[PDB]
């Protein structure tokens, strides 16, 4: 079986500001196989409700996925993306940087 | 949904023949199929025909001609032979299912007449080759335009007529077979009920 | 100028836990505009694009009852595949399937496109002909005599250069207002130091639409394409993207380098510094 | 608008 | 190689009683299914299978039930006969749904009846060639006379010297009814068999008419003195006829 470890960013839809509503991503790309799990979280938490696009692939056949949420950022909060593949011995945690 | 019009079609041996076929369906994707069914009861395929196909399907002896705008699914079969006479059925599969179905139609009851040469009517008895005083009446070497016509006996039986083919010499001749247990059943009655050439053969 | 349209499809053995999962997606360019999942409460083919809810109730059965064939015919194959490559029942598998075709400004056939691979590698593919078959193996082959015993070809270039190129110009013409509209990314330069000796110059390309963008980094007006870090062009969840490119430069010499950006709502190309 | 015909079974 | 194998290709049943229909394909076809052809009814769907391990009702599910343990393997089983089962069935099996080879089995002539006492077995006679059939056409044709038989499931053949002909033979294409208006009435089947009559009056040629019928198997209940009409086959011969010379013609 070819595998593909997953390429991860995580960022906001629009430029953050604190206490105005936007959009978390958590953006999986260059997979394979398509099996993944993939969470955001809140301080260390994970977050409920969380939506994600419709299973796609690249032109060398590497799938991706959107995962998001609406947030409402603030300056004590802490994001991430935490994401486990069979690739992945250990889930790998990708920390939200608004400067990136 | 599929029409078959003609529970029955003739032809002459060596000729052409179209069977015709017309399909109901609101789907732009589906299928056309023909099968032969010979009197031992198997059903045969034939030939196949999808609906996005621009050329006209062909196999063998059977081409489908496809009139998509018509509705049409006709299959001519050429150079028709004996073993053709058989029941034909026209079936189709759509979308509307996924394809799962058959729809099938009535059938048609192709009968593929033999050329007979020179014809020479008559009607024979035959006697069992047992210990017994049992008789069987044969009327043989009619053209394939005399027609045998079932009795209006209870107790007379009449077989349909028969094509045989003796290949070696490729001679065909048609019969048909009446026998009763009936004390006045003579074979010079037998085939009262069909009309038989004027001048049929009746050994003394 | 050349527009596309695709259908991609995934299909996912699970065995031991039901039957695979089917995921269908159709696109205008990097318009998503339909999909299709057989893990939906009720699968139906549904609209993703505003452009395609015009369409008649006619247009969502027919797409629904295509999507549901496909996913049956990839369960079949999933099957069909075990035995090709001698491989247990008890593993999950993947078929992917991707098809479309490529029009030009006039809305004239460019490329067409028929391709399926298996666990993540290339299978069959349909060539750029769109007449001839490729097999990358000794299993595809077997598909490959079946599909020229069928003339699979014919009738697939037959789609190609005729419903696909049609309904692409009628989804173009529905939606020019969205599809045919290109919107120029928000640009800005950010500095990050590393050390008093070295600092990160990043070009932001923000909210923009197509897809396709071109981000470098110049010194003195020379290429630094061998030294430019370009990110993922990464979709910002709004039919929009967002991209980057940074190069590291020595403390005091950020003045030498300026970034460069290409992008099809951008009547002429836009050329930045880092502030001041 | 999608592509379908009979007989593409792998 | 040989495709979808279906047995039996005939059946009598009693009525409560069980059957199991086996079709076999040797095409690795995902998809089978099983029809039954009945007249005005056309060909209807009984259950089908997409898969092993997987089977669906179509438009007529009752009565009948299958499985699917193995991709080669469809059978349908009949847990109690009902007179209204009789039909003929068909397996018919496909590379998947959406699959154009459309294939199917030799077919099953099933018969239920409420007492298999209405069960015969066929008496088979040959007639000879007439005298006025020879002088007149150089020709004689002998025929096979099967008679007395239920159900109709029979197989009629002509055997020359030990060895099947087909050549110069017409059997009837359906056995006859010997009264028609019944359900229980037996049949009739008729057959020639023609040759040079040169070939006929060789004494040493001999014409053996077979007839295999399809009966009662050695389970099946048996309540009558006359012998159980077990699936049998019943023969008919005559042999060539020599000149009063008694040269056989060169």
């Amino acid at each position: 079986m070819i595998q593909r470890t997953p390429k991860i960013q995580v960022y906001s839809r629009h430029p953050a500001e604190n206490g105005k509503s936007n959009f978390l991503n958590c953006y999986v790309s260059g997979f394979h196989p398509s099996d993944i799990e993939v969470d955001l979280l809140k301080n260390g938490e994970r977050i409920e409700k969380v939506e994600h696009s419709d299973l796609s692939f690249s032109k060398d056949w590497s799938f991706y996925l959107l995962y998001y949420t609406e947030f409402t950022p603030t300056e004590k909060d802490e994001y991430a993306c935490r994401v486990n593949h069979v690739t992945l011995s250990q889930p790998k945690i990708v920390k939200w940087d608004r400067d990136m | 949904k599929i029409t078959q019009t003609q529970p029955g079609m003739f032809v002459q041996e060596k000729e052409a023949v179209t069977l015709d076929c017309t399909y109901d369906t609101s789907d732009q994707s589906y299928g056309l199929f023909w099968y032969k069914q010979p009197s031992s009861g198997e059903m045969i395929f034939l030939i196949y025909q999808g609906s996005y196909d621009e050329q006209n399907a062909t196999e063998g002896r059977y081409s489908l001609n496809f009139q998509k705008a018509r509705k049409s699914a006709n299959l001519v079969i050429s150079a028709s032979q004996l073993g053709d006479s058989a029941m034909y059925f026209c079936a189709m599969r759509d979308l509307r299912d996924n394809f799962n179905k058959f729809y099938f139609g009535s059938g048609t009851k192709l009968n593929v007449k033999p050329n007979i040469q020179n014809p020479d009517p008559a009607v024979y008895q035959l006697r069992d080759s047992k210990s017994s005083d049992k008789s069987v009446c044969l009327f043989t070497d009619f053209d394939s335009q005399t027609n045998v016509s079932q009795s209006k006996d209870s107790d007379v039986y009449i077989t349909d007529k028969c094509v045989l083919d003796m290949r070696s010499m490729d001679f065909k001749s048609n019969s048909a077979v009446a026998w009763s247990n009936k004390s006045d059943f003579a074979c010079a009655n037998a085939f009262n009920n069909s009309i038989i050439p004027e001048d049929t053969f009746f050994p003394s | 100028g050349s527009h596309s349209m695709r259908y991609f499809h995934t299909s996912v053995s699970r065995p031991g836990r039901g039957e695979p999962r089917f995921i269908t997606v159709g696109y205008v360019d990097d318009t998503l505009f339909v999909r299709f999942d057989s893990d939906a409460a009720s699968p139906r083919e549904e609209p993703r694009a505003p452009w395609i809810e015009q369409e008649g109730p006619e247009y969502w059965d027919r797409e629904t009852q295509i999507c549901k064939a496909k996913a049956q015919t990839d369960r079949e194959d999933l099957r069909t595949l075990l035995r090709y490559y001698n491989q247990s029942e008890a593993g999950s598998h993947t078929l992917q399937n991707m098809y479309g075709c490529d029009v030009g400004p006039d809305g004239r056939l460019l490329r067409g496109y028929h391709q399926d691979a298996y666990d993540g590698k290339d299978y069959i593919a349909l060539n750029e002909d769109l007449s001839s078959w490729t097999a990358a193996d000794t299993a595809a082959q077997i598909t490959q005599r079946k599909w020229e015993a069928a003339r699979v070809a014919e009738q697939l270039r037959a789609y190609l250069e005729g419903e696909c190129v049609e309904w692409l110009r009628r989804y173009l013409e529905n939606g020019k207002e969205t599809l045919q509209r290109a919107d120029p990314p928000k640009t800005h330069v950010t500095h990050h130091p590393i050390s008093d000796h070295e600092a990160t110059l990043r070009c932001w390309a923000l909210g923009f639409y197509p897809a396709e963008i071109t981000l470098t980094w110049q010194r003195d007006g020379e290429d630094q394409t061998q030294d430019t870090e370009l990110v993922e062009t990464r979709p910002a969840g709004d039919r929009t993207f967002q991209k980057w490119a940074a190069v590291v430069v020595p403390s005091g010499e950020e003045q030498r380098y300026t970034c460069h950006v290409q992008h099809e709502g951008l009547p002429k190309p836009l050329t930045l510094r880092w502030e001041p | 608008k999608r592509w379908i015909i009979m007989g593409l079974n792998k | 190689n040989a495709g979808v194998t279906q047995t039996p290709k005939f059946q009598v049943l009693k009525t409560g009683q069980s059957m199991t229909l086996q079709c076999a394909q040797d095409m690795n076809h995902e998809y089978m299914s099983w029809y039954r052809q009945d007249p005005g009814m056309g060909l209807r769907l009984i259950h089908y299978s997409v898969g092993a391990g997987i089977t669906d009702q179509g438009e007529v599910p009752n009565g009948y039930n299958v499985s699917r343990s193995t991709t080669e393997d469809f059978p349908l089983r009949l847990l109690s006969a009902a007179p209204s089962q009789t039909s003929v069935y068909f397996c018919a099996s496909r590379e998947g749904l959406g699959g154009t080879e459309a294939f199917f089995g030799q077919g099953t002539r099933l018969t239920v009846v409420e007492d298999l006492n209405k069960v015969f077995p066929p008496e088979v006679a040959v007639f000879e060639p007439s005298e006025a059939e020879i002088s007149h056409t150089q020709k004689a044709t002998l025929v096979c006379l099967a008679t007395g038989f239920y159900p109709d499931h029979v197989e009629l053949s002509w055997w020359v010297n030990g060895k099947e002909v087909h050549s110069g033979v017409c059997t009837d294409p359906q056995p006859l009814k010997e009264q028609p208006a019944l359900n229980d009435s037996r049949y009739a089947l008729s057959s020639r068999l023609r040759v040079s009559a040169t070939f006929w009056q060789d004494p040493r040629n001999h014409f053996r008419c077979q007839v295999q019928f399809y009966g009662l198997s050695e389970n099946d209940e048996w309540t009558q003195d006359r012998a159980k009409p077990v699936t049998q086959i019943v023969s008919a011969e005559a042999w060539g006829r020599a000149d009063a010379s008694g040269l056989v013609p060169r």
